[PDB]
């Protein structure tokens, strides 16, 4: 009942499931960046990095070699910028392998799409790691995790 | 060589070059390797017959 | 000293492979039996079920017997 | 220069070791040769096979590895 | 000729069926008559239930139509299948009984590709060949 | 064989109490026992939950020599069919991931070849091997000299 | 109708097939060709499937089998018991149970392995032993070497019914295929009479025998003082004077007035303070209890008289969105294949293994076991090592159902068909969660490694520096140690200490104390998850594409255990299902062997020791597992390399078996890497020159010799293997824990 065959297709190498094919599962894959219908790669990248660069600072931040010094958090953004300038580079270098320079008008799927895809990612990598490394340097609850309102 | 005979196999990628066996059979039909030789030794993919042609197999005494 | 003998010991066994491997390498693709009818080289390939059992028969004397010992004297 | 005085007490260092992963522990445990930073300790004798060959200063061994990169050349 | 109208053997769905690679590369297909509604084993993985007149069914690899094509013949007693490949342009082409008769059994018409006139013991040695374009045959 | 041999006796022999390989090598408790389990001591203190010297590293590369030893002897004993019908489900997998099949790879992914195995699990053990007997060599030699 | 149908004489007992080897097989009956032969023979032995296509003579020959099984386990313990009432030391042990080591083997001098027969105590000198037979039998009540011949002609008269009950339902009244399959009325009576009624008679020999003459015995009775069972039995005096409640008859039991039974009835908990062992009058009312369960639980399935379940309705009414079908065909599948049933019933058997393994360390239940600790140590990796076998052989079983007794027609839109439908999923998951594993929990170890030899104690994973506390495992560990009166209210103690609470010590010795998990128990438990879900990915992929897959479509064709499929498709080496369990074997063999180790190392670490009279405990070890534990060179010098030494140097006393046993096993281990990292052909021209050599001299064998096949040469490499690895650690363990114990 909830298990069938994908798109109607018996014989393609998928199920349709719940987790796969679901209307939640659908709306949240269709709504997101690498989905969503009208973004221009370049928006895509940004929203992507952005997203992404936030979440690098702390690891690095609360982990990393100089944790436990007063640059802690200025040592975790550089990291963070240099593991955003080496996805950076796999991207480029996915990109001038993969795609060849026939043009099918900016989907993500060409080589000016995937230009403008990591364009953005690294600008708004750097950026949500800059805005992530404000909000810690001000902000005493999440440079405690909370064990400040011990 | 007849039927019925001991035979030593000259052919060198053979499982039984330099070995004897009895010829069961000669085809005088005209085809490539008419002669037909068992042997007792099984080879090693488990198979005691094999066709020779008259120049890869000499009579022995 | 000891670095170094274990060094030149390791180089020692390495280049022997190689050089046992090269002469097999050459057998597949060097060799003509035609050039090397019935010389040194023609003789040993002849003989090589003789050398290759002798070779088996003193690499098992010397292994059972050396093992026997050294099991015997634990 | 200072083992081909005492080569019988002095140990031979062969490189200087610049690890960012070293902490202060290994870098004093790596302070062994008596130069105020961290090295390796030769096994290979060059500093015998050369002690024996003639080489007595710094500035022969450089010489010798400017003619090498020059052979190389 | 293919008909891409044949109806197929209501499968239940599987994780062992084509992937992009037959959207991209090829595409194989078989297409056998039942003279009634039976349950065989797909070549990827699971039970289906064959359909009384012609079934279609499409596969990745031409192994897996040629092995569900024997256990057609072997388990069941159809051997009326028949193999197709389809690249992405539609250039469906024809394979399987490829003179209309299976090649286990002589047909006049066939031409003898990759024969020798000796044995093995005849090959030239690659010392022979060597540097040269002769063939060890 | 060879080296331990000749590092033994040469061991034994420095230390001036010759007498321990005359009488230990003659079974191979003796050298399970008084040549490696001996000498191996300041090897595997090379580092401590009490502190580390000069010798932590060799420690290392002692435990790195055993790793890529085992490591080899994967591709020895696990062999292609295997890991070519693991590749599948992965292949499929990252295919039928949403956010990831966004990437696609340009060289199919398959597994090892048979010789190619051969020759990793080869390297590896080699590797193990000889990475593991310097490190014992060196570190035992300059902890008990 | 479950009724008894049998066929009267269907094979005549004769000699004749005794000199026709391969007689049960068609290909093997012509003759030995080659030396294939004679391994074929073997591997071919047993397995009845592939003899006839008779499903009747396939569950006879079962029945038989599983009769000289019985048969020979009969034997086994009749040598057991005979061994400890002539060759042994257990008066002297009960005696003095905490000074003399058991012992009830002895060797004869012939070449000087009467070292071997050392100092074990109690003026015998013999091997010690460390299968616990001395407390089995000390619970049981036994105080002679009496009773123990008497056990010992017991276990004869038994293996004697066993073996002539074999011949008998094969030879003489072999029973049907109809009666085989009665899956309602095995269980019931399993369930019921075997397990029920053992329970419940074993219950009452507690009740009437162990517990009062292990009562006299803690009281410190001398056990020729105490007086025989048969006196306790008909004497209720004497027993009402240990048990006052006797005294009140069965009046009690069958009016339910059962708090009159709480002096041998109680449910106290925890450990007896004087054996260190459970209490036996704990154990009398847990077999009660069970046996009333089984005996309930034995009626729940129809046999003759309508009142019951039937597993049919039961499997295909089970069903959902989810599932399909459900599990419709299953109750089929499982009365017409003995393979699905073998499995499932090794993996249980396994895990049961590995459950009373665990159980049995934690609450020691036998008197006086738990301070000896090499039987503790023993006890637990040996079942543990059964546990992982019998879970390697239930997938080995899985896989040899889905290549030969697997039916489509009948597995339609069930749950097997389901499964061998999204088995990419499934294993494309576990490859990921395997993968995630192993990184975070061995990369940790490397970290560590990297971090102490580094300087940079403070960025290890340790309690010291950064901690990775298994919260919920102590938060386990804390419910257990207040529930007690809070959640098990009638309950006097802990159901183990090693939960939390006093240290039981007996002999000034520990029993069992508080087991205190740290970063280094989060790290290794972690481990164990990683080394379970990888052997799991092995045997289930090889389960799920025994049949078929992307790489070779018709794989049942070439079956269960096959070589390859040729060098073809880039290789496909070890693509059957039975190289599946040869590979999960060996990492089987890698799971078990962490976990015996962690075992061995925790508990001479922080639960044994001797208990000074200042009350504080020091351990074998003394805590080297908290900080040494979280390191890979921490297990490589202060377990192995430390704890080796007692194995390394035995020579001359009377370990120096195991010694020798160490260095044997080692031996075997390296001697399977030659199997293991080798071919076929390589050997086959060896043989061919070996065979010239012999044919030089103008004879040969008729039987051609050859190589091992593919699939023999991975099964030597992979038996040699385990036997070397597990002999290795088997002389370690036993050296290292009867030197300091
Ligand atoms: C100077 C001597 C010499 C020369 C000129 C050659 C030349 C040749 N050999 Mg080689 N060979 C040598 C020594 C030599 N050999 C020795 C000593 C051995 C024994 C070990 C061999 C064994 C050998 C074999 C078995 C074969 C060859 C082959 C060949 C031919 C192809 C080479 C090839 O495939 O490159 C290989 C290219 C590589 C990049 C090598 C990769 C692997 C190496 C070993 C690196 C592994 C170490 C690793 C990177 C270190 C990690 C460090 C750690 C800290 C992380 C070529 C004619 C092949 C051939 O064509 O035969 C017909 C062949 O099958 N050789
Ligand atoms: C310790 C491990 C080990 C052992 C014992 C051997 C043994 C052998 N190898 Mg080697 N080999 C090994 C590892 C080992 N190998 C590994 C890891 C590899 C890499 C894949 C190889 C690869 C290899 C190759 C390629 C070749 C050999 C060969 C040999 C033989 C060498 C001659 C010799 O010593 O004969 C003496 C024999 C022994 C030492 C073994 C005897 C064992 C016991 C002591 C005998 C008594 C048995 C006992 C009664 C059984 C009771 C048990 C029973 C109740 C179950 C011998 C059979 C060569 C060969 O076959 O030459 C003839 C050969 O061509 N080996
Ligand atoms: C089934 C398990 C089993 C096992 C593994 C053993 C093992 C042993 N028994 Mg045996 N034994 C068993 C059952 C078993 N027994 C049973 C059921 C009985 C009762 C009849 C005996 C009665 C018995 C006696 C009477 C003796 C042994 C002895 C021995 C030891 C030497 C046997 C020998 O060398 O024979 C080799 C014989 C050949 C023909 C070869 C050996 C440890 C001897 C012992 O311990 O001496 C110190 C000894 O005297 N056993
Ligand atoms: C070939 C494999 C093997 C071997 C050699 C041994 C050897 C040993 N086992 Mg055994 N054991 C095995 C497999 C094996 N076990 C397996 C697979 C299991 C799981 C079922 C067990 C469960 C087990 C237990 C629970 C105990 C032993 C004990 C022992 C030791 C004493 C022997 C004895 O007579 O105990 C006699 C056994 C008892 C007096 C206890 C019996 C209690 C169990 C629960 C009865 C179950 C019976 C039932 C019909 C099984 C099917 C259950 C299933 C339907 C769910 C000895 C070291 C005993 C020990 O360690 O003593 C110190 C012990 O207490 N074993
Ligand atoms: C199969 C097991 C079994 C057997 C054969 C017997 C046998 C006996 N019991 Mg029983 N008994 C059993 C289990 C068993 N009991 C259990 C599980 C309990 C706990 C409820 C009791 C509790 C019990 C009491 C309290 C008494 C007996 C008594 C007796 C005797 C008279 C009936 C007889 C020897 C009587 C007797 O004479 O005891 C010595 C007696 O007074 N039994
Ligand atoms: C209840 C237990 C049980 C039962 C009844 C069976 C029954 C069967 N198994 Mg087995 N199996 C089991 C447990 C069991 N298995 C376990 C635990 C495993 C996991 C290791 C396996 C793994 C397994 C595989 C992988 C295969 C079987 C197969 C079979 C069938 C034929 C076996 C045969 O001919 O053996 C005859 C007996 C032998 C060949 C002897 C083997 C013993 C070896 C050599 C080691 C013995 C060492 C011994 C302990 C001594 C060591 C000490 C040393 C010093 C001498 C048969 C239906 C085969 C099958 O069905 O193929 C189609 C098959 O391929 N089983
Ligand atoms: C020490 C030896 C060794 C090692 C390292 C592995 C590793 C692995 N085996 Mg196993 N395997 C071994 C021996 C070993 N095996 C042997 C002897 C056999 C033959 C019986 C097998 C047979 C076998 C099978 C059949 C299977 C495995 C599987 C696996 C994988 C388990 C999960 C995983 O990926 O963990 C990842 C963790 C590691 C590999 C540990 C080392 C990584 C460290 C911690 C990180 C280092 C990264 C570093 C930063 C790189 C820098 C590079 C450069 C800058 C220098 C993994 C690749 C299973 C699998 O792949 O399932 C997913 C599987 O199916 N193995
Ligand atoms: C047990 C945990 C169950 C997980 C929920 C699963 C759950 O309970 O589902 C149960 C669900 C109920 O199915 P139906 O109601 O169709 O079937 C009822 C059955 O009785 C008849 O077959 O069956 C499935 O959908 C199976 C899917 C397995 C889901 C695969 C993912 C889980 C893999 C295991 C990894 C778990 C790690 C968890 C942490
Ligand atoms: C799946 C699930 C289960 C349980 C509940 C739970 C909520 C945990 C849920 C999971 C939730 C998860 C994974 C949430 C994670 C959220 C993340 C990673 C959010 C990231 C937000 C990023 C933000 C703001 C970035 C802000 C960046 C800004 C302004 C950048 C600005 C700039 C840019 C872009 C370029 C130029 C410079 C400038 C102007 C500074
Ligand atoms: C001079 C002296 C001083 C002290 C007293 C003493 C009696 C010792 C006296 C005499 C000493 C003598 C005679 C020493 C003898 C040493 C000799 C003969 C050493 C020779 C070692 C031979 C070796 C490695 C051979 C390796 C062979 C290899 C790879 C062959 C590979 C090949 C293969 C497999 C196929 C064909 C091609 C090729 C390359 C030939
Ligand atoms: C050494 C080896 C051989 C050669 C080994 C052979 C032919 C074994 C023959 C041994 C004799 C006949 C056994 C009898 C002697 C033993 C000492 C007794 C123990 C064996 C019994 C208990 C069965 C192979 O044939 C082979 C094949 C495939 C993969 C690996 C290998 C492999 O490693």
């Amino acid at each position: 009942q909830f298990v069938k065959p994908y798109n109607d297709d018996p014989f393609v190498g998928n199920l349709a499931t719940p987790v796969s094919t679901s209307s939640f599962t659908r709306s949240f894959l269709s709504n997101l960046p690498a989905y969503r219908s009208g973004l221009s790669p370049l928006l895509r990248g940004l929203e992507i990095g952005m997203t992404h660069g936030y979440f690098l600072v702390g690891p690095f931040y609360k982990l990393g070699p100089l944790r436990n010094s007063d640059v802690a958090l200025i040592s975790g953004l550089f990291s963070s910028i240099g593991l955003i300038i080496i996805l950076a580079a796999c991207l480029a270098i996915y990109g001038v392998v993969s795609f060849n320079e026939d043009d099918n008008t900016d989907s993500l799927q060409t080589s000016r799409g995937w230009k403008q895809f990591t364009s953005g990612w690294l600008v708004g990598s750097i950026g949500g790691a800059s805005f992530a490394y404000i909000l810690i340097s001000n902000i005493v609850f999440l440079q405690t995790s909370g064990l400040n309102l011990i | 060589v007849k039927r019925g005979s001991q035979v030593r196999i000259l052919r060198k990628e053979s499982y039984w070059y330099q070995d004897v066996g009895t010829v069961a059979t000669i085809d005088t039909s005209g085809i490539r390797y008419p002669v037909v030789v068992r042997f007792e030794k099984v080879s090693y993919s488990g198979v005691n017959t094999n066709n020779f042609s008259l120049d890869e197999v000499v009579e022995v005494v | 000293q000891a670095a170094l003998y274990t060094h030149h010991q390791y180089i020692a066994g390495f280049l022997m492979v190689g050089a046992f491997a090269h002469g097999a390498i050459f057998f597949v693709r060097d060799y003509d039996p035609e050039q090397n009818k019935n010389n040194v080289l023609a003789r040993m390939l002849e003989h090589k079920e003789a050398i290759i059992s002798h070779l088996s028969w003193v690499s098992l004397f010397l292994g059972f017997h050396t093992l026997g010992l050294y099991i015997h004297n634990d | 220069e200072q083992w081909v005085l005492n080569p019988l007490k002095v140990k031979p260092v062969a490189h200087a070791i610049w690890d960012p992963h070293f902490g202060q522990p290994a870098v004093k445990a790596f302070t062994k040769g008596g130069v105020f930073y961290p090295v390796n300790i030769a096994t290979s004798g060059v500093y015998h096979w050369w002690y024996t060959i003639g080489m007595r200063t710094n500035n022969d061994l450089y010489a010798g590895s400017l003619f090498l990169l020059f052979l190389s050349g | 000729t293919l008909n891409l109208q044949i109806p197929s053997p209501t499968f239940e769905g599987s994780t062992g069926g084509w992937l992009r690679a037959a959207e991209v590369e090829e595409k194989y297909a078989i297409t056998w008559t039942s003279g009634k509604e039976q349950v065989f084993e797909m070549p990827t993985g699971g039970a289906a239930i064959m359909r009384k007149g012609e079934n279609l069914l499409y596969l990745a690899r031409k192994e897996q139509c040629l092995a569900l094509g024997t256990q057609l013949k072997t388990g069941f007693k159809i051997t009326d299948y028949k193999i197709y490949r389809i690249f992405p342009s539609g250039e469906v082409q024809y394979l399987h009984p490829k003179d209309g008769v299976f090649p286990e059994k002589v047909n006049a018409g066939r031409i003898g590709v990759g024969n020798v006139s000796h044995s093995i013991g005849k090959n030239l040695n690659p010392s022979q060949i060597k540097f040269t374009n002769k063939s060890f045959n | 064989w060879v080296t331990f041999y000749w590092h033994w006796k040469h061991v034994t022999i420095w230390q001036g109490n010759a007498g321990q390989f005359n009488e230990s090598s003659t079974y191979i408790m003796g050298w399970l026992r008084d040549y490696l389990w001996l000498n191996s001591s300041p090897l595997i203190n090379g580092y401590n939950p009490f502190g580390m010297n000069s010798l932590a590293v060799w420690a290392w590369m002692f435990l790195f020599g055993h790793l890529i030893w085992a490591t080899g002897f994967m591709f020895l004993i696990s062999w292609r069919g295997y890991w070519q019908e693991l590749i599948e489900t992965l292949a499929w997998a990252h295919e039928r991931t949403p956010l990831a099949n966004l990437v696609r790879w340009k060289d199919k992914p398959v597994a090892l070849s048979i010789v190619q195995a051969r020759l990793v699990g080869l390297i590896h053990f080699t590797v193990g091997y000889v990475f593991t007997y310097a490190a014992f060599v060196i570190a035992s030699t300059t902890g008990k000299f | 109708k479950v009724s008894i149908t049998v066929d009267k004489d269907p094979v005549a007992t004769s000699f004749e097939k005794w000199a026709q080897p391969g007689h049960f097989s068609r290909t093997l009956a012509k003759g030995p060709k080659t030396t294939t032969w004679i391994w074929n023979l073997h591997a071919d032995a047993h397995d009845f499937d592939s003899h006839t296509s008779s499903l009747e003579d396939i569950s006879r020959k079962i029945f038989s089998a599983h009769f000289g099984q019985l048969s020979i386990i009969f034997l086994w313990l009749s040598g057991m018991y005979f061994h400890g009432a002539r060759f042994s030391n257990y008066s002297a042990w009960l005696s003095n149970p905490t000074a003399v080591k058991p012992s009830a083997q002895v060797v004869w001098p012939i070449v000087g392995q009467e070292v071997l027969n050392g100092d074990v105590g109690g003026g015998f000198q013999g091997v010690q032993i460390t299968s616990g037979f001395f407390q089995i039998w000390r619970a049981s009540g036994i105080t002679s070497e009496v009773e123990l011949y008497w056990c010992a002609l017991a276990g004869l008269l038994m293996s004697g019914l066993m073996i002539f009950a074999g011949w008998f339902h094969y030879h003489k009244a072999a029973p049907k295929l109809e009666w085989f399959q009665n899956a309602e009325s095995m269980l019931n009576h399993h369930l019921s009479g075997l397990l029920g009624l053992g329970c419940l008679s074993w219950a009452g020999h507690q009740i009437h025998v162990s517990l009062p003459i292990n009562k006299l015995l803690d009281a410190g009775v001398a056990p020729q003082e105490i007086p025989l069972p048969h006196e306790f039995l008909v004497n209720r005096d004497l027993m009402a004077q240990l048990y006052p409640s006797f005294s009140k008859g069965l009046v009690p039991f069958f009016t339910l007035n059962w708090s009159e039974y709480s002096d041998f009835l109680t449910f106290k908990g925890g450990l007896n303070p004087v054996t260190g062992g459970l209490w036996l009058s704990d154990t009398a009312h847990h077999h009660l209890a069970l046996a009333v369960l089984f005996i309930v639980a034995g009626h729940m399935y129809r046999t003759n008289w309508g009142i019951g379940h039937s597993m049919k309705e039961i499997l295909e009414a089970h069903k959902g969105p989810f599932t399909g079908e459900g599990h419709k065909g299953l109750y089929e599948v499982l009365i017409t294949s003995w393979h699905a049933q073998l499995s499932i019933n090794l993996a249980m058997l396994g895990s049961l293994s590995i459950i009373i393994a665990h159980h049995m360390y934690a609450m020691p239940p036998y008197p006086y076991i738990a301070t000896d600790y090499p039987t503790q140590l023993s006890l637990f990796t040996h079942h543990m090592w059964i546990g992982g076998f019998c879970v390697c052989g239930a997938a080995a079983h899985a896989g040899i159902f889905m290549v030969r007794d697997y039916n489509p027609a009948q597995n339609y839109n069930n749950l097997l068909d389901r499964v061998i439908r999204h088995r990419d999923a499934i294993i494309s998951h576990l490859n990921w969660i395997c993968i995630f594993l192993g990184f975070h929990s061995f990369g940790l170890y490397i970290h560590n490694d990297t971090m102490r030899a580094l300087g940079r104690t403070q960025d290890m994973f340790s309690d010291t520096a950064i901690q990775l506390k298994p919260v919920f495992a102590q938060w386990v560990q804390n419910i257990h140690t207040v529930a007690p009166g809070n959640t098990t209210p009638n309950a006097l103690a802990t159901a183990s200490y090693a939960f939390g609470g006093n240290v039981v010590s007996v002999g000034n010795k520990v029993a069992m104390m508080p087991i205190s998990l740290g970063t280094a128990d989060f790290m290794v438990h972690h481990i164990h998850a990683f080394t379970i879900h990888v052997t799991v990915l092995i045997l289930l992929k090889g389960v799920l594409f025994s049949r078929n897959s992307r790489l070779i479509p018709d794989k049942a064709n070439l079956g269960f255990r096959f070589p390859c499929d040729g060098p073809g498709r880039g290789g496909t080496c070890q693509s059957s299902a039975w190289d599946s369990v040869f590979l999960g074997l060996f990492w089987m063999y890698n799971c078990i062997s962490v976990v015996i180790f962690h075992f061995s190392w925790k508990m001479q670490s922080d639960v044994w020791g001797t208990v000074q009279a200042d009350n504080t405990v020091t351990h074998i070890t003394g805590g080297n597992f908290a900080q040494s534990a979280i390191t890979i060179n921490g297990w490589l010098r202060d377990f192995l390399w430390a704890q080796a030494s007692q194995v390394i140097q035995s020579y001359g006393s009377s370990l120096s078996a195991y010694g020798l046993i160490f260095l044997g096993a080692h031996f075997i281990w390296a001697f399977s890497l030659m199997f293991l990292f080798s071919g076929r052909g390589y050997w086959q021209e060896l043989i061919e020159s070996v065979v010239w050599a012999h044919n030089k001299l103008n004879f040969a064998p008729a039987i051609q010799p050859r190589a091992l096949s593919i699939t023999q040469g991975r099964a030597v490499g992979l038996a040699h293997y385990l036997l070397g690895g597990i002999g290795t650690t088997w002389a370690f363990f036993l050296a290292r824990i009867i030197s300091v114990g």
